């Protein structure tokens, strides 16, 4: 629809939908965040996109848990996007998702080198 | 920190 993430143009919105309403109605303490590259950014791809991560997890934790996966360079750095606006450290996964998930109810959230948007 | 694939996730633990 957005043309910007792939896994919307990867899988129906209908099977997107019940996925996501089936990870809710099983795990309602934790949010599903579908993380991503940003375009043609010097950085490693994340092979695992779905990620569920607690409500209570703060963004400050989830750049650490990215991180990880990634195995990123140690010069370079990692700035999410969150309708292409970067998400406050110090907000929790559960806000953001309760203000940004999409019809399919699911959290996209894209990381990058270098600040697309949002500072 | 918690590794964990079920059902086609990655379920990341605070640990």
């Amino acid at each position: 629809g957005s043309m910007k993430f792939q896994y919307k143009e990867d899988h129906p919105f209908e099977y997107r939908k019940k996925e996501g309403e089936k990870i809710r109605k099983k795990y309602p303490d934790r949010v599903p965040v579908i993380v991503e590259k940003a375009p043609k950014a010097r950085v490693p791809d994340l092979d695992k996109r779905k990620y569920l991560v607690p409500s209570d997890l703060t963004v400050g934790q989830f750049y650490f848990l990215i991180r990880k996966r990634i195995h990123l360079r140690p010069e370079d750095a990692l700035f999410f996007f969150v309708n292409n606006t970067i998400p406050p450290t110090s907000a929790t996964m559960g806000q953001l998702y309760e203000d940004n998930h999409e019809e399919d109810y699911f959290l996209y959230v894209a990381y990058s080198d270098e600040s697309v948007y949002g500072k | 920190g918690s590794e964990y694939e079920e059902d086609g996730w990655t379920v990341l633990e605070p640990d």
